């Protein structure tokens, strides 16, 4: 989906907040690495770097 | 996969609620009782409904 | 005593240029110093000299106007907001200007009745 199933990822993954903070850890640099529109960014900094996150997760 | 078939109340709804989210991802749950919430609607709608005058009834 | 910028003179063109509440205090101070000393010198009677330095140590308005004297009067007779009246009341800056600052960036409207659009997301 857009954004939804991610209400579990977080939720079952040791300290939550914890998660957020790196997850933007991943933000930040995961946009930052790459200014060049990568359009794979073209998308928010965030959402991918949860996703990927995500389907790491596993 | 689990049927219910009593009468609606709130309370079932609240419980309902819960017995969902309490088992499943909050937003995966969270997310219901919207579609079918606004489903209230639309029946209530169908049925449609209102006050009478003597609605006021007095026994 | 605290610098000028901040207690400000104020700019309304016109000539009612309100200037502050505080310099005022000073207004006073300074002069029931100044205008004393100068008599200490000629050295004439306490009676305007000993009798100042109760107008000298009233200073006490300046930090209050309204702890233990009468209180001084403002334009409207009030209680001239102390310097310890700026940050001492929750209107009075401290938390609400710091715990509570309003603050930029954001939307304020009447939120009307609209239950079209789904929960987990609003409508701008």
């Amino acid at each position: 989906q857009i954004m939804h199933r991610a209400e579990d990822l977080i939720s079952a993954a040791s300290n939550r907040y914890r998660i957020t903070v790196q997850v933007a850890n991943r933000a930040k640099r995961r946009r930052y690495e790459e200014f060049e529109s990568a359009e794979d960014a073209m998308m928010k900094p965030v959402l991918r770097a949860i996703i990927e996150m995500s389907d790491e997760l596993t | 996969m689990i049927f219910r078939n009593r009468v609606v109340d709130k309370g079932q709804l609240r419980n309902l609620i819960s017995w969902a989210f309490t088992h499943y991802g909050t937003a995966r749950t969270a997310v219901m009782a919207d579609k079918l919430k606004d489903l209230g609607f639309r029946y209530a709608t169908r049925a449609g409904v209102s006050i009478s005058v003597d609605d006021l009834m007095v026994p | 005593v605290i610098p000028p910028d901040l207690r400000p003179m104020v700019q309304l063109d016109g000539g009612r240029f309100a200037t502050s509440d505080l310099n005022d205090l000073y207004r006073r101070v300074i002069n029931r110093n100044n205008r004393l000393a100068r008599l200490q010198e000629i050295l004439a009677p306490e009676i305007i000299v000993r009798n100042e330095k109760r107008m000298l140590q009233e200073v006490d308005a300046l930090i209050d106007n309204g702890r233990r004297g009468r209180t001084v009067v403002g334009a409207n007779n009030r209680p001239l907001k102390s310097l310890s009246d700026i940050i001492e009341g929750k209107q009075g800056r401290f938390r609400q200007n710091l715990l509570g600052k309003r603050v930029d960036y954001s939307g304020r409207s009447v939120i009307v009745v609209g239950p079209k659009l789904k929960i987990h997301q609003c409508g701008l």
